């Protein structure tokens, strides 16, 4: 005797020793990315090509 | 600032790239007739079977 068995219920595992089908379908995907930047450019100039007389000493 | 007392220039770099992976697969296709050698307490059947084929040189 295997005990009471439901008639219309779907066949499910209920006790120790019962079998069950596992459909292994795994799809995992993780990603991450980052960046940082900094820039600085500086140019400066001053030139006196021709200096008038009253400015010579300066 | 004379005599290049404050003139300076530096550079630096650091790089790293690691990666890895693995994969496995297996396929099997055929048909084999086995025999029941045990009936369990819930009615499930233990089955064992063997097919031996010799073709020419093995």
């Amino acid at each position: 005797n295997y005990g009471y068995q439901p008639l219309f219920e779907d066949r499910r595992p209920r006790n120790i020793g019962d079998t069950l089908t596992i459909v292994l379908q795994e799809n995992v995907s993780a990603s991450k990315s980052s960046s940082a930047n900094a820039s600085r450019d500086g140019k400066t100039s001053f030139g006196f090509d021709t200096v008038p007389r009253y400015l010579q000493g300066l | 600032f004379g005599n290049s007392r404050a003139d300076m220039e530096a550079s630096g770099g650091n790089s790293f790239n690691g990666k890895g992976g693995a994969n496995a697969s297996n396929t099997f296709s055929g048909t084999l007739t086995v025999t029941v050698d045990q009936v369990l307490a819930n009615g499930n059947l233990h089955v064992v079977g063997e097919k031996q084929i010799a073709i020419n040189q093995g």
